[PDB]
RNA sequence: AAAUCUUUCUCAC
RNA sequence: GUGAGUAAAAUUUGG
């Protein structure tokens, strides 16, 4: 009397019926998979290649260039963030900055590779700062050797258009760099090179909420020597700086798409792999199709590099 | 860095992608490519192996657990505003309320024993029928699953009827049964490294091991493999309504439905689709679309290749590869003799996510990385003093806290940094018991906890039955004036010992200090 | 009229699991957005606050681990420990004391706990969580 | 303006 | 800071 899982309802042949009358797939083709070893050094090295011919570089490191001592005090910091807040004409309401937006060129920001700084010693008080302001916008916030600027970007309609930002209200950040670039601004005889990002919430709170210092040292527990590498992530060992390798780490944590992650699990299996399938492990690390933007294409772009110089230097 | 390690590493140190992006491309994505797959063009979709050996739980009582069928987790409402239908996006526990109110049923066993009875598809079981609820089951609702690992761009999920979650959820049940029958690894106790274990212990005898992963999984499992392995298993009606609805499936996105009759979205049924192949032979070791095989010879690999194609397990020539000295699944890598292979491997850092729960976070996954061997203990204890100390930088501010005692973390404003040791043994203020892996929930938790249960598609006005005896059955059935009862006495006898609110009950702790 | 019937309209008796599953305010998950949520009008800071001074003065006082044993590294290989659950009548005595009888009530089911671990011992014993290394024994 | 269909709502007390 | 409406209101985002 007790219903089983088996049972057959009344309507179980009309529905198989109607399932019949339903479309079916056809039948795929058989695959053909050749096994062959994997990939050389002259393997990455193309692809690189390929990435730097299509895209180029940027004449300064832009934003990546915010892991350093701009050379200013505190005061001077602010005065120059403001004061380029000003010039930009930002809106000023209740004390904090505004970005307004009318139209929208609906076309993809120029994107290129970034040049990588000599070193990033305020990695953490960046991650610390971005995560702080998107939270706490409108204002200067200053960590011990730097400061930045988070402001919302809201629509202009007109006398009553936005006044407080809400949850998916996006946010511009704007850092400090020695100056030495296009992007310099001078006050008051006061002159640092002013870098900005823009950033969705989900994006600077992944931002923020990393943890630079104990990545990095979990990092080193079981580690090989890493090589000097110049500007452009080349083994450089005349001139290269190993500190850069820092620098890459801090571009992963800015990274939302954190594309570096896919090139770690393909390089895992690279490694693990005595025979892959040909023509298609490889395509494993062609991923610039699968993201977009500047620090994406970079972290790619060195992450690429990373793999390249384990396979010139520790070769397994 | 990752690059340069002397062992395997996965990379998983830094969070997941994210970003705000519309769900709308991935999931337009997917349907296309599992229409494509539905022309016979791309992958295979059909199934041929023969799944005769699987044993038949017709016989099998209908039963079904209550507990599974309410979550705070989202699902899709389907109603009838003016003969449109309009899919809304509320909580499992209000959709599965919602159902039970138009059928007016006191429970999910009752709604699916008046479904299986009935004479007709038209017969009115309370405010619907059989034919309206399988006609409002096909919709499903999409969004983005981000923070996804290796995954820059992110894919698309789907959020389903409360019926098709009940029918589902008695046909994965059976699934899960026949596996575990099949198979000794299939055991519902048995963790990740559990089951690498065994699958090093199977695949020691030959001398290469394929390390495979599916391309497009869920987009190739068709409704008629779904029907196959059911009437296999003998799921009758509730399969065959299952697998009418999944043919007949439409998705959401923005503002416009589009038919999708391939694939199965993502994840609906994983352990039927990994029937599909357990069900036709026995040499791989597979979960989801994830799997193990091993082999002598080409002649060996060629079968391994013709009994996956068969299955509509299509390899995926991207991820798939051979090796001889090491063995992956599940993300974990094995040497042949069994052993872990060194390195980091798949170890994941800690986003500061609070001030507590962050330091709880970090402690549970060093307890995990010692006791595997991955690091030794005296690492982990420096890098519990390094998150300390980045938890006290980001944290020990007004913001945060306004305290100043001795024994609170230097990042709630005291003088404290507790070794690893100290606190994985107890041997630390009672303040620190939370941090403790196994120590009660944070104050963190808490709080978000609450303002969580505070959100809008949560929220409710319903007189909280909280506190409950522990003698009494949850499946009992209870009125309003039952739940004033129980909560009035409830009060009383806590206003009868001076109390104002439950004490928080650690089963650890009651156990250790018990005499 | 009364929320009972707006929300289990054309019922009037509902399991006590369908119930209680509308009014759930326990379950945490790992977000985003804590930060915020947690600098959004000082909640963490008034919760720290409260639990100081209403909480932190009822947890009990227990003791520190003690014993452990030699170990050696060795093959990984999967420990299980069983933690039995709650007797019917301690659990009924637990709820006339005055504690939660939610968490009473799941502490009654027998849980088992498998962990990977890479440590073992002369006598083969099992170890508290994330003290293999060092050797701390359960001794149960 | 930028990591460019995103940077978003309405009503009562 | 309280509630209500919209194929959604941030525990968002499913198996
Ligand atoms: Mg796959
Ligand atoms: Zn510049």
């Amino acid at each position: 009397g007790v219903v089983k899982v088996g049972h057959k309802a009344s309507y179980d042949a009309e529905l198989r019926e109607r399932l019949l009358e339903l479309p079916h797939p056809k039948s795929g083709p058989k695959p053909r998979i050749e096994w062959v070893a994997p990939p050389r050094l002259a393997d990455i090295s193309k692809e690189t290649a390929e990435l730097k011919r299509q895209y180029g570089f940027f004449e300064c490191s832009k934003f990546l260039a915010c892991g350093e001592e701009c050379g200013l005090d505190q005061e001077a910091r602010e005065l120059i963030l403001n004061e380029y807040a000003r010039d930009r004409e930002f809106e000023f309401r209740n004390g904090g900055w505004i970005q307004r937006y009318t139209v929208a060129s609906h076309k993809p920001a120029t994107q290129k590779i970034l040049p990588l700084p000599a070193s990033a010693p305020l990695a953490r008080e960046l991650l610390m700062l971005i995560a702080r302001s998107t939270t706490q916008a409108g204002k200067v916030l200053h960590s011990d050797n730097t400061s930045i600027l988070a402001v919302p970007v809201m629509r202009d309609s007109g006398k009553h258009s936005k006044r407080r930002p809400t949850a998916s209200t996006h946010h511009l950040v704007v850092g400090l760099s020695k100056p030495g670039c296009e992007h310099d601004f001078e006050f008051d005889g006061y002159r640092a090179a002013v870098h900005v990002m823009h950033l969705d919430p989900k994006q600077s709170a992944n931002i923020g909420e990393q943890d630079f210092v104990s990545t990095r040292e979990i990092y080193k527990l079981d580690m090989l020597e890493l090589p000097p590498i110049s500007r452009k992530g080349d083994l450089d060992r005349a001139s290269g700086l190993e500190t850069r390798w820092d620098v890459i780490l801090l571009l992963e944590c800015l990274d939302s798409t954190r594309v570096s992650q896919a090139v770690a699990q393909h390089f895992n299996r690279h490694r693990l792999a005595l025979s892959v399938c040909k023509d298609e492990f490889r395509k494993g690390y062609q991923l610039a199709s699968e993201i977009r933007g500047t620090i994406p294409l970079s972290s790619l772009y060195y992450s690429l590099c990373a793999v390249r110089l384990r396979m010139t230097v520790h070769p397994f | 860095m990752w690059a340069f390690q002397e062992g395997v590493c996965k990379g998983n140190l830094l969070s997941g992608p994210t970003s705000m992006k519309a769900p709308d491309s991935a999931a337009r994505e997917s349907i296309d490519r599992a229409s494509e797959i539905m022309t016979g063009k791309s992958y295979n979709a059909v199934h041929t192996g023969d799944l005769s050996k699987l044993p038949n739980q017709g016989e099998s009582p209908l039963r079904i657990v209550d507990s599974d069928l309410y979550s705070e987790r989202s699902c899709c409402w389907v109603i009838e505003k003016e003969g449109r239908v309009v899919c809304k996006s509320t909580t499992l526990t209000r959709g599965m309320t919602s159902l039970l109110n138009t059928t007016k049923c006191s429970s999910p066993s009752e709604l699916i024993c008046k479904v299986l009875t009935v004479e007709s598809l038209s017969e009115k079981i309370g405010d619907t029928s059989v034919e309206e609820l399988l006609s409002h089951g096909r919709y499903f609702k999409c969004a983005l699953r981000d923070q996804e690992r290796g995954k820059p761009k992110s894919r698309a999920i789907f959020l389903s009827h409360p019926f098709f979650r009940l029918l589902s959820s008695v046909v994965e049940t059976h699934a899960r049964s026949v596996l575990s029958k099949v198979s000794a690894v299939y055991t519902a106790t048995a963790s990740a490294e559990q089951r690498a274990m065994m699958a090093a212990q199977v695949v020691e005898s030959r001398k290469h091991v394929l390390n495979g992963d599916c391309t497009k999984y869920n987009e190739a499992i068709d409704a008629d493999t779904l029907l196959k392995v059911w009437d296999a298993i003998g799921m009758g009606s509730i399969g065959v309504m299952l697998a009418y609805m999944v043919r007949r499936k439409c998705v959401l996105i923005k503002d416009t439905l589009v038919e999708c009759p391939g694939g199965m979205l993502m994840g609906m049924f994983n352990a039927t689709a990994t029937l599909a192949l357990q069900g036709t032979t026995d040499r791989f070791l597979s979960f989801s679309d994830d799997f193990i095989t091993s082999f002598n010879s080409p002649a060996e690999l060629r079968e391994i290749e013709d009994l996956l194609f068969a299955s509509c397990h299509n390899l995926s020539l991207k991820k798939s590869y051979i090796s001889v000295a090491s063995l992956e699944i599940n993300s974990c890598t094995l040497t042949r003799d069994g052993d872990l292979a060194t390195g980091l491997g798949c170890t994941a850092g800690v986003p500061f996510r609070g001030p507590l729960v962050t330091l709880k976070q970090t402690a549970a996954m060093l307890s995990g990385a010692v006791d595997s061997g991955v690091m030794p203990f005296h690492s982990a204890e420096r890098l519990f003093q390094i998150k300390q100390q980045e938890c006290a930088y980001r944290y020990n501010n007004p913001t945060y806290t306004t305290r100043n005692e001795d024994f609170l973390p230097t990042c709630l404003g005291g003088k404290t940094v507790i070794s690893f040791q100290s606190l994985l043994t107890w041997d630390c203020h009672p303040f620190w018991y939370q941090v403790h892996p196994d120590g009660p929930d944070t104050i963190d938790q808490k709080v978000l906890s609450v303002l969580a249960s505070k959100t809008r598609r949560r929220r409710t006005r319903l007189e909280a039955l909280s506190d409950l005896d522990p003698l009494v059955p949850h499946r009992l059935l209870v009125s309003e004036s039952d739940v004033s009862k129980i909560r009035a006495a409830r009060q009383a006898h806590l206003k009868s010992l001076g109390l104002e609110q439950p004490t928080n009950f650690n089963y650890a702790i009651y156990k250790a200090v018990q005499p | 009229m009364s929320q009972f019937g707006k929300s289990f309209k054309g019922r009037t008796e509902v399991t006590i699991t369908e119930y209680r599953s509308h009014t759930v305010k326990d379950v945490h998950r790992s977000l985003l957005t804590a930060d915020k949520s947690l600098r959004k009008s000082f909640c963490f800071r008034n919760a720290l606050n409260q639990f100081l001074d209403k909480d932190l003065p009822l947890l009990p006082i227990r003791p520190k681990l003690e014993s452990r044993v030699a170990v050696k590294k060795s093959k990984l290989r999967s420990q299980l420990s069983f933690r039995p659950g709650l007797t019917q009548e301690e659990a009924i005595d637990l709820y006339n004391k005055g504690y939660d009888g939610d968490s009473v009530s799941g502490a009654l089911q027998d849980r088992v706990v498998n962990e990977p671990v890479a440590y073992s011992s002369a006598d083969n014993d099992k170890f508290h969580r994330g003290l293999a290394a060092l050797g701390y024994t359960l001794a149960d």
